[PDB]
Parts: structure tokens; C-alpha cells; sequence
């Protein structure tokens, strides 16, 4: 099966430097394009760095922009984040995400456990809702806005929903506002006009709990949202 | 005016065009050698000696053949000899034994192989098997059973040439396309050097008429 | 030898003389009403102008 | 009056008498491509005189005589005597050999563009040979209104259309001699041929052949301008007033980098192949051997005697060499030697492309 | 005895012969005589599909009509985007010699098949992110000439043999098997409701198959030669068959008879595929000779010529939607038409 184990995380002098790497098996590690992005505590994911399948486009947060380097190797089915003048606001629990990129493909699909690091001694994407109290049964609907209309041209709009059970890694839950990702119950629903977005759940089993997270992939650098909490 | 995404997916498609090229590559390395032939074990000792295709990859002096055997495809060929259009040369076995007649159907065979349309120019690798057997076979019986006109006596060289004669004339268009020939009961390295031999001079003239000089 | 599937042949024919087959004059007309009917959702038909044409 | 040769209005004698001091007698400098300096007096009798020792009496008079644009023993000497009508002819053999090689270049990269897609690498030789010979005759309308008529269209064309020449001139040498390596490798090495042609090693060689020539050309590129000779236009090298060292250096440079190494490989190439086909002969390959001869024997022709001629120009320039009649006869010789080379940018679509079958049967496909 | 045998067979034959004659009671040329003619079909090279290196010997659209897959004897078998000219996919036959090629309806799996006797299915959607091969159906004594998903778990392929079969890809066995040809299988159209099969065989006969009982429905005869191409006309009520004899004939189901001939003096060669438009008023085919002719079904008037390749066009393919047409050609070439 799919596994991507983080490691190199730890206590680092601010001002330091440090190498995270991502151990990938269980797919064609060469075929994906990956995603470093981290999460600091009591905080929503941001995204850091991209490496597109063959090491041929880099992106990279504003944030991180020259500290940071994304990067790969292909043959041990490795990636990795170099990271240089470690700064205090970088303490976070990074996650490697694994990405493939072609028509109706599904990007951002599975995420790695994720390492935490401790550094001590634009579409803007919002969610106005958050610590919503929900008994099982019923159905409820959280909604994330945009201040750049995300559908393209094309004809496909990039709004990505994510959810993160409490200590555990986020799971991709809809890609591009509306197909529902493999393995995903039916139960969870994406709809919205182009600038204002929400997902549904129809049935809310207990394991469902947790943080639910909307990213914009129109352009990067690719932006998540303050995740809305959905608690028992 | 392209999403993320579709720079993306672009980006793919440039990476399997690089990889679709890098296959071209190393196919055109292959030589394609179309193997025929009747009776059920004559193309089985040449095989030997390197259902439906049976494809035997070998290399030899550097050089990397790729053997077909169309001997189980028990259907119209007309249908699919044009897949082998391509094909580098053709290794056309017959049994020099069969003149008992089954080496008329080869001849048939033959005619209808090195005429056929789409092998146009493609050589023809002849192997004539069995020249032990054909040996003990014409100090058995004569050869005129099988060729009534035949007027050579009865050694077995001079009926090896006639046979070599009989199968050669067959082909039409001396012009465009040979017929080497072989005897090949040798048993040994002397068959796969002379498909090299025949090969590297079909590669010479390809690259010749390639070059514009043929 | 040959009696198996002469039988098999002739079993067949039999079988294919018991059709419910219609005139061809109207089951020509079905085909030219369908070919009719389904026209104008036909774009190879009607050249279909650039604004809503996929392929440019 | 071309690329190679400028009117220079030269003195090759001296005349030793001191004081012919009174007449118009107004004095000029020798053109700066000629290699014995001197000085030039305009009498009134109409007799030009030569003062070759440039210094001494003559200075004097320098500052007591006057320049001006436009018994004594001898005059100064054209480097050209060709009349009206000879400039008529190779005129006339400039325009009609630009228009058929012309046309042929543009038949045979149209033809390999869109009936060959460029499927081999001797289609890619071909295609970039055949761009090459187009850039070379982008010159011709220039070297025949320069041959008739001064040259009008200033330093920037002149450096440009020199640009075209050299870089046609190198770029081609250098094409045909990938072609004679890789009909080499691919008839005396197709086993190891095929593990090394393919259409990316052509490319990439070829834009090494583009490279180079630039390299080559980038000297003589900056070395030209447009000058106001004998009362003449003149595109040529005449950077810094030292166009007899460039002179040197161009002849020089394009008989090593064209001929010694091009046509090195060229003939070992194709010594190798018709060695082959007599190895062959068992199965009859004359075909073949005609044609290789037919390449060598025109790639010779048009390539050996013009870079011979430039060898001894050089060799002139460099003082080997003296006098009027070597000289006339060496300009007259660089004419008519640059008209045969010329030939070459519409022989090239001949002995390559039209006499090969591969080509011929897409040609009546049209 | 055989020759009694040989005589009721001959007795059935002429009665179902006369009984054909008698239904026969008019031609689409006549009741069609009062149709506007479609007039010139200009249709221009909207898309140039590239990185085949071998000729092309099948291709089929995704029921989305905008994912077509095509099969080369370059020994690749590419999934590409029609919109973009983007390579979705590029799988490496293990068997380079194919000449046929299946896109699924759901789109989940492909098929392919040719001179190994195996269709391989292809699984494009695994939690691997690479397409995998799912399942080789064996059983075959012939080459897989074409061959068609009817569910992401059944699959009905045609064969060198003188048999067509379906089978169940989950386990592999042959579900059906269809016995009753005298000569090499060599194309195969499936109903839209999938229930039925058309068949074309070098026999110069074409059969309609019922999936789920293994037998014959009906034989239609009438080519001089062996029939390469057949497709249902969208109805799934008739069928258009081409042969090396340059003519297109169109079948009907209900009358069990021929009823257009689509030929012409200028045509000499064979056709090599055929398809019909969303609405079927034209007739697509693919010929030999360097060319896809666009016949004006009803009419059998020619309508335009697809003229842009350089080789046979061995395989056509006309969406779901019908915005455009796809020809494969043997010049590796794949034009999308509009
Ligand atoms: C010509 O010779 C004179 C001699 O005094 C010299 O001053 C001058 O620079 C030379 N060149 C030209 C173009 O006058």
C-alpha cells in the first residue's frame, strides 16, 4: 500500500538548518509531483514547496522563498526539504503530499504522517465557521470563500477539500469542487458558485470528526484556509 | 491562460513524448527478422539454434536481432503479413528432405512470400535444412520425383544447386530485393553468422538509399 | 467426418428461415427518420461555429 | 569588386627623380589593402607617378602639395582590368545563379520539410546544408550591384551581408563534411551506426556547425566596413586601416578551416566508402561508386581552385608574390574562381538531393 | 447421406433467399430519392495527434468523447487528450504486434489484443498512480482482431480463429463462445444496448450475436471479399460493413437484408474501417487508398473526402457527442476532424 514516512524533524537552534525527508513506497514515486506543507500547532496547513514530476518546475511560498529548497531523487523514492536560517515561525509538523497531475487525475490525494520540527531555544482563501458543535445523524454544510474567482477558463474550477481527524494526517476529500476522491464515502458532497464554495455531509458518523481545509490550486503559491472544526 | 493544473499536465505529456522518443531509439536498434517456413520442426532446429507470435530476442556481435515465429497462427495471412511491412528481412526455412510432395507447398509458400506486395524489398534470408538428411535421402531415391524436368544427376551437389536455383528464380523483382541462401545442417555458430552477414548488407543498403546514394 | 456440421449447417438454416422480418420499404423509412430526426444535434452535419466548438 | 577582391588603385615600381615639382601634381596615399604603401602624384600631363619611398623628398612636398578626392618612369597600378563586358557576364552569372540556386534550395526545403518530415538524420544534414547554401546566396544581388555600381547600402549591410557569405561559406564546408562522416560511419561502421545515428546526434552536431561558423565568422564580421577608396565605395576589411593583416588572416583562415580539415575528412570519408564498394563487388554496388565519385569530383571543383587562388593572393599580399601582372591576373582569377563556388550553392541540391531515389520519387509525387 | 445433408441445405437456403426477394420491396434510393442532398462536407485538420512511431492500427474514443486511446506496433498503446493533443497515458504493450484496442465506458480499463492471442486489459486508475495490467485473456487460437468492453467485468473480443467470444475478466474464462464463421473474425461492433454483436468475417459474411446464449441470430451476405470494418448504425438496429472490394454496404437487422451499396468507379481498393455520425446521415470510411470518404448514407452520394494523410487509414473513430471525427493512419499520424 501507499506510505509516505517523514523524517529529520526535531529541536533546532533558531538560525539553524536542517533536512527533512520523505520515504515514499507502495506507487511510481517518479510519476508524482510533491508537496511539502506544514502546519503549525494549533494551526492551519500552508503550503511550502512544490517539485513537479522529473524535477522540471519548483515552486515555493513567499515564506520560504531562497531558505527553502524542494527537492528529489527518484531512484530510492526520496524527497526532500533542505531548509536554511531556520527561523522561530517555522516550528510546524510538515507534511509530505504526493500529487499527479493529468486530466481528471486527483491531485494532493495522499498525505504522509508528517514530522514535527521546533525551531526554538496571493488568493486569500477564508472560512468563516469554526469549533461547529454537530451530533451524529444529521447532515452539515461548511463553506469557504474565495477573493479570486477559481473557475478557469477551461472549464474546471480548483477547489480542493481536505480532512484532518484529530492526530492523524489530512485526507483528500474533493478535488475540483465536485468529484469526490477514490475511497472517499459518498456521503461527503462539493458544490458552489465560483467564488464561494461548500461541502456537505449528508450522515455524520463519529469518525468523520475533525478539521476540514480548503485549498486553491488556480495558481501558486497554492493557499489553504483556516480549517472549520467539526466536534462531536 | 492555462491553469496550474493544465501547465502541469503539459509538462506530462512533454515527459512521455521524451520517453515515447527514448523507445523509438532503442527500436530502431532492433533488427526485425520474420521467420517462415513449413513442416513442423525445420524452423524448430533454427530456433533452437538461437500459440500465436513467439519472439526470440538474441544478440549477437553487438547487434540485437528480434526473431518472430508465425508458424502458430493458423489463419489467413493476407490478414496480418502486413504487420511485418517493417520487418528487417525474412528467414524462410525448408526442409531439403521434403522432396518426397511438401516441398512444392514450399515453394508456393515462397513464391507467394517474396511476391507478395509488401515485401517489396525485403530480403530473403533462404535456409535449406536437413542436407544431411537430403544426402541419404538422394543416395535412397532420386530427386526426379519431386522435379520431373530436373536434368542433373544424382550427387548431391548438383541436386542442392538445382533446389538453390528452383527456389531462387521464384523471386520476380531482382532488382529491389535478394535471396541469400544457406544450407544449414552446420549445427553450430555458422547460422546466426550468416543472418549476421545477411543482415548487416540489408542495413548497408537501407542506409544507402536513406543516404540517397542507392 | 462431414455429418456434424452438416448438421450444425442445417440446423442453422432452419433456425434463420424462422425470422419475423419486415419490409424493407419501412424499415428504410425507420433509418431515414432517424437520420432526420436526430439532425440538428448532429454537428458533423451542421458545421458548428467556433463559440461552442471544443476544436479549433 | 567583391567580398574578397576591392578596387585598390596600387604602385608595385618606384621612380628615383627627386623634383618634379610643378604641375597640379596633387598626391594621394595608396589603397590601404595594398601591401607596398607608396605615395600616388597626379601630374597635369595626365601620367600618374609612383613614390613608393613615401618618406624624404616626397613629405616634403606632401606639406608643400595638396590630397584630393574624386619625364617620370612609371604608374600606378589597377588591381582589376576587367571591362564592361566581363562585369556585364559575371553579373549576369551572379543574377541567374542566384535565382536557380535559389530556387533549388527553396524546392529541396520544402520538399524535405513537408514530404520527409525529416525522418533521418541525412535528412537533417540535407535540410540544414540546403539553409546554409540560401544564406551564402542572399549575397549574390549585393555582390552584383557592388560589381557594377559602389556599394550604397552602408556599414551595417556590408557587415551583415559579409555575415551571410562567411557563415554560408563555413556553415556549408562544414555540412558536407558531417554528410561524408556520417555516410562513412553508416556504410563501413551500420553496426556500431546504428547504437549512434539518430535524429538528436544530427541535431546536435549541426547546431555545433552553426556554432562554429559563428565563431569563425565573428572576427571577420567586426573586421569589414564600408570605405571611401580611390573615390570608391568599398565593403571590405578596412578596420583600423589594417586590411592587409585581416586580408591575411581571412585567406588564411578560410583556406585551413574550409579546405585542410573540412576536405581532410571529406576525402578520407569517402575513400573509405568507395574502398567498401570495391569489397562489395560481388554484388554489383556501381551506382554507388558513380555517385561518390560524382560529389567528390564537384565538391573538388567548385572548392579547390578558388581556395588556391585565395593561397596565392595571400601569398602576394605577404610581399612571395610581386608586380601589376600577378596581381591583375590574381583579381581576375578570384572572379572567375568566386563565380565557380558560387556554383556549388546550387550544385549541392544537385549531387545530393535530385540524383538520389529517395528524393526523386516524392519530387513526381508533386 | 452427406449429399442429402447437402440438400436440404440447399432447399433451406433458396426458401430463405425467396423470402428475402419477397421483402424486398423497395431501396433507400428510392424513398430517399426525395431528400435533400447533404451537400459538401469541408472538414478541416482541427488537431494532429503526434508520437506514434509505427503505423496505426486501432484506435477507440472514451464514451466523455474527449480521452481516445490508439494502438501502435511501436509496442505503445497511448491514452491521449483530444482537446489538448496532451498524452494522458502511454502503456507499453508487452506484445508490440496489436491491432485492435478497447477504451472502457467507464473509462477505469483498456483492452488490447492482436497476433498474441491475448487481450490484455489495462487498469488506468490504481492506487500505484501507473496503469497496470489487470488480466490476460487467453483461449484464443487466432489473432485478436477487435475487441470490445461491454462492462468493466466482461469484455467480447473477435479472433483469427472462425469464433468471437465473451469472457469475464474477473475470473478469465470464456463465458461465450461463438463458433458458427467458416473464415478469420476480423472486426466486431457492439449494439449500443450491448446485448447484441455484430461480426465481419473473411467469409465475406457478417453475423449478429446474442451475448448471453452463444448463437446466431442472422448471417448477412453480399461482399465479393473479406469483410474488415462493420459498425452498428446508432439505432443498434442495423449495421455498415466495408470489404477489400471497394464498396461499404449497409445491413438492416429487422429486414435481414442489404440495403446500400456505397461504391464508386474512382475506388479500387479496400476499406480498411467504417463509422457513422451521431445522427448516421453520414456514413465515415476509411480506404487504402490514402483518403476517408464521407458518404451521404441515405443517397450513397459522397458527400466530402478527408484527404490529409499519407497512408491507410486503418482505424476511424466519431464521438459519443459526434463534435469530431478521429482518423488513425499508418503514417503513425492521429487527425481529429471537425
Ligand atoms: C595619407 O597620408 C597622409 C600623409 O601625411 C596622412 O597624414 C594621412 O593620415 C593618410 N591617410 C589619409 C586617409 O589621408
Amino acid at each position: 500500500d501507499v506510505q509516505l514516512v517523514e523524517s529529520g524533524g526535531g529541536l533546532v537552534q533558531p538560525g539553524g538548518s536542517r533536512k527533512l525527508s520523505c520515504s515514499a513506497s507502495g506507487f511510481a514515486f517518479s510519476s508524482f509531483g510533491m508537496h511539502w506543507v506544514r502546519q503549525a500547532p494549533e494551526k492551519g496547513l500552508e503550503w511550502v514547496a512544490y517539485i513537479s514530476s522529473g524535477s522540471g518546475t519548483i515552486y515555493y511560498a513567499d515564506t520560504v522563498k531562497g531558505r527553502f529548497t524542494i527537492s528529489r531523487d527518484d531512484p530510492k523514492n526520496t524527497l526532500f526539504l533542505q531548509m536554511t536560517s531556520l527561523r522561530s515561525e517555522d516550528t510546524a509538523m510538515y507534511y509530505c503530499v504526493r500529487s499527479i497531475y493529468y486530466y481528471g487525475s486527483s491531485p494532493f490525494d495522499f498525505w504522509g504522517q508528517g514530522t514535527t520540527l521546533t525551531v526554538s531555544s496571493d488568493i486569500v482563501m477564508t472560512q468563516a465557521t469554526s469549533s461547529v458543535p454537530v451530533t451524529p445523524g444529521e447532515s452539515v454544510s461548511i463553506s469557504c470563500r474565495s477573493s479570486k474567482s477559481l473557475l478557469h477558463s477551461n472549464g474546471n474550477t480548483y477547489l480542493y477539500w481536505f480532512l484532518q481527524r484529530p492526530g492523524q494526517s489530512p485526507q483528500l476529500l474533493i478535488y475540483r469542487m465536485s468529484n469526490l476522491a477514490s475511497g472517499v464515502p459518498d456521503r461527503f458532497s462539493g458544490s458552489g458558485s465560483g467564488t464561494a464554495f461548500t461541502l456537505t455531509i449528508s450522515r455524520l458518523e463519529a469518525e468523520d470528526v475533525g478539521v476540514y481545509y480548503c485549498m486553491q490550486h488556480l495558481e501558486y503559491p497554492l493557499t489553504f484556509g483556516a480549517g472549520t472544526k467539526l466536534e462531536l | 491562460t492555462l491553469s496550474a493544473e493544465d501547465k502541469a499536465a503539459v509538462e506530462r505529456s512533454k515527459m512521455i513524448d521524451r520517453n515515447l522518443r527514448e523507445d523509438g531509439e532503442k527500436a530502431a536498434r532492433e533488427v526485425k527478422l520474420l521467420l517462415l517456413g513449413a513442416g513442423e520442426s525445420g524452423k524448430s532446429t533454427i530456433v533452437k539454434q538461437m500459440t500465436g507470435i513467439v519472439e526470440t530476442h538474441f544478440t549477437f556481435k553487438d547487434l540485437h536481432f528480434k526473431m518472430f515465429d508465425v508458424g502458430g497462427q493458423r489463419s489467413e495471412r493476407k490478414k496480418w503479413i502486413h504487420c511485418f511491412e517493417g520487418v528487417t528481412a525474412i528467414i524462410f526455412c525448408v526442409a531439403l528432405s521434403d522432396y518426397d510432395n511438401r516441398m512444392h507447398e514450399s515453394m508456393k509458400l515462397f513464391d507467394s512470400i517474396c511476391n507478395n506486395k509488401w515485401f517489396t524489398d525485403t530480403s530473403i534470408i533462404l535456409f535449406l535444412n536437413k542436407k544431411d538428411l537430403f544426402e541419404e535421402k538422394i543416395k535412397k531415391s532420386p530427386l526426379t520425383i519431386c522435379y520431373p524436368e530436373y536434368a542433373g544427376s544424382n550427387t548431391y551437389e548438383e541436386a542442392a544447386a538445382y533446389i538453390q536455383c528452383q527456389f531462387e528464380d521464384l523471386n520476380k523483382r531482382k532488382d529491389t530485393k535478394e535471396i541469400y541462401t544457406h544450407f544449414t545442417c552446420a549445427t553450430d555458430t555458422k547460422n546466426v553468422q550468416f543472418v549476421f552477414d545477411a543482415v548487416t548488407d540489408v542495413i548497408i543498403k537501407n542506409n544507402l538509399k536513406d543516404c540517397g546514394l542507392f | 467426418a462431414s455429418i456434424a456440421q452438416a448438421r450444425k449447417l442445417v440446423e442453422q438454416l432452419k433456425m434463420e428461415a424462422n425470422i419475423d422480418r419486415i419490409k424493407v420499404s419501412k424499415a428504410a423509412a425507420d433509418l431515414m427518420a432517424y437520420c432526420e430526426a436526430h439532425a440538428k444535434e448532429d454537428p458533423l452535419l451542421t458545421p458548428v461555429p467556433a463559440s461552442e466548438n471544443p476544436f479549433r | 569588386k567583391s567580398m574578397q577582391v576591392p578596387f585598390s588603385r596600387c604602385c608595385f615600381s618606384f621612380c628615383e627623380q627627386e623634383i618634379p615639382l610643378r604641375a597640379i601634381l596633387c598626391y594621394r596615399n595608396t589603397s590601404s589593402i595594398c601591401s607596398n604603401e607608396g605615395l600616388i602624384f597626379k601630374l597635369k600631363r595626365g601620367k600618374e607617378a609612383c613614390a613608393l619611398d613615401t618618406v624624404g623628398w616626397v613629405q616634403r612636398h606632401r606639406k608643400m602639395l595638396r590630397h584630393c578626392p574624386s619625364d617620370i618612369c612609371s604608374s600606378p597600378c589597377d588591381a582589376e582590368l576587367i571591362q564592361t563586358n566581363g562585369k556585364l557576364l559575371l553579373a549576369v552569372f551572379y543574377c541567374l545563379l542566384f535565382v536557380f540556386s535559389l530556387l533549388g534550395n527553396s524546392l529541396v526545403i520544402l520538399v524535405l520539410v513537408v514530404c520527409k518530415k525529416l525522418r533521418s538524420i541525412t535528412d537533417v544534414y540535407l535540410l540544414n546544408l540546403a539553409l546554409s547554401d540560401l544564406l551564402f546566396v542572399f549575397s549574390f544581388p549585393f555582390q552584383t550591384y557592388y560589381l557594377l555600381d559602389q556599394w550604397v547600402f552602408g556599414t551595417v549591410m556590408c557587415k551583415v551581408v559579409s555575415g551571410f557569405y562567411y557563415i554560408g561559406f563555413y556553415s556549408s564546408m562544414f555540412f558536407i563534411t558531417l554528410m561524408s562522416v556520417d555516410r562513412y560511419l553508416a556504410v563501413v561502421h551500420a553496426v556500431y551506426a546504428l547504437k549512434v545515428r539518430t535524429i538528436r546526434m544530427g541535431t546536435t552536431l549541426c547546431l555545433a556547425v552553426w556554432l562554429t561558423a559563428i565563431m569563425a565568422t565573428i572576427p571577420l564580421l567586426v573586421f569589414y566596413q564600408v570605405a571611401s577608396e580611390d573615390g570608391v565605395l568599398q565593403c571590405y576589411s578596412f578596420y583600423n586601416q589594417q586590411t592587409l593583416k585581416w586580408k591575411i588572416f581571412t585567406n588564411f583562415k578560410m583556406n585551413i578551416l574550409g579546405l585542410l580539415i573540412p576536405f581532410t575528412i571529406f576525402m578520407f570519408c569517402y575513400i573509405k566508402i568507395l574502398h567498401q564498394l570495391k569489397r562489395c563487388q560481388n554484388h554489383n554496388k556501381t551506382k554507388a561508386i558513380r555517385l561518390v565519385l560524382i560529389v567528390v569530383i564537384a565538391s573538388l571543383l567548385f572548392w579547390v581552385p578558388f581556395n588556391v587562388v585565395l593561397f596565392l593572393t595571400s601569398l602576394h599580399s605577404m610581399h612571395i608574390l610581386d608586380g601589376c601582372s600577378i596581381s591583375q591576373q590574381l583579381t581576375y582569377a578570384t572572379h572567375v574562381t568566386e563565380i565557380i563556388s558560387f556554383t556549388h550553392c546550387c550544385v549541392n541540391p544537385v549531387i545530393y538531393a535530385f540524383v538520389g531515389e529517395k528524393f526523386k520519387k516524392h519530387l513526381s509525387e508533386i | 447421406e452427406l449429399d442429402q445433408l447437402r440438400q436440404e441445405a440447399e432447399q433451406l437456403k433458396n426458401q430463405i433467399r425467396d423470402a428475402r426477394k419477397a421483402c424486398a420491396d423497395a431501396t433507400l434510393s428510392q424513398i430517399t430519392n426525395n431528400i435533400d442532398p447533404v451537400g459538401r462536407i469541408q472538414m478541416r485538420t482541427r488537431r494532429t495527434l503526434r508520437g506514434h512511431l509505427a503505423k496505426i492500427y486501432a484506435m477507440h474514443w472514451g464514451t466523455d468523447s474527449r480521452l481516445l486511446v490508439s494502438a501502435s506496433q511501436d509496442g505503445k498503446l497511448i491514452i491521449w487528450d483530444s482537446y489538448t493533443t496532451n498524452k494522458v497515458h502511454a502503456i507499453p504493450l508487452r506484445s508490440s504486434w496489436v491491432m485492435t484496442c478497447a477504451y472502457a465506458p467507464s473509462g477505469n480499463y483498456v483492452a488490447c489484443g492482436g497476433l498474441d492471442n491475448i487481450c490484455s486489459i489495462y487498469n488506468l486508475k490504481t492506487r500505484e498512480g501507473n496503469v497496470r495490467v489487470s488480466r490476460e485473456l487467453a483461449g484464443h487460437t487466432g489473432y485478436l482482431s477487435c475487441c470490445r468492453f461491454l462492462d468493466d467485468n466482461q469484455i467480447v473480443t473477435s479472433s483469427g480463429d472462425t469464433t468471437c467470444a465473451l469472457w469475464d475478466i474477473e475470473t478469465g474464462q470464456q463465458t461465450t463462445t461463438f463458433t458458427g464463421h467458416t473464415g478469420d473474425v476480423m472486426s466486431l461492433s457492439l449494439a449500443p444496448d450491448t446485448r447484441l454483436f455484430v461480426s465481419g468475417a473473411c467469409d465475406a459474411s457478417a453475423k449478429l450475436w446474442d451475448v448471453r446464449e452463444g448463437m446466431c441470430r442472422q448471417t448477412f451476405t453480399g461482399h465479393e471479399s473479406d469483410i474488415n470494418a462493420i459498425c452498428f448504425f446508432p439505432n443498434g438496429n442495423a449495421f455498415a460493413t466495408g470489404s477489400d472490394d471497394a464498396t461499404c454496404r449497409l445491413f438492416d437487422l429487422r429486414a435481414d437484408q442489404e440495403l446500400m451499396t456505397y461504391s464508386h468507379d474512382n475506388i479500387i481498393c479496400g476499406i480498411t474501417s467504417v463509422s457513422f455520425s451521431k445522427s448516421g446521415r453520414l456514413l465515415l470510411a476509411g480506404y487504402d487508398d490514402f483518403n476517408c470518404n464521407v458518404w451521404d448514407a441515405l443517397k450513397a452520394d459522397r458527400a466530402g473526402v478527408l484527404a490529409g494523410h499519407d497512408n491507410r487509414v486503418s482505424c476511424l473513430g466519431v464521438t459519443d457527442d459526434g463534435m469530431a471525427v478521429a482518423t488513425g493512419s499508418w503514417d503513425s499520424f492521429l487527425k481529429i476532424w471537425n
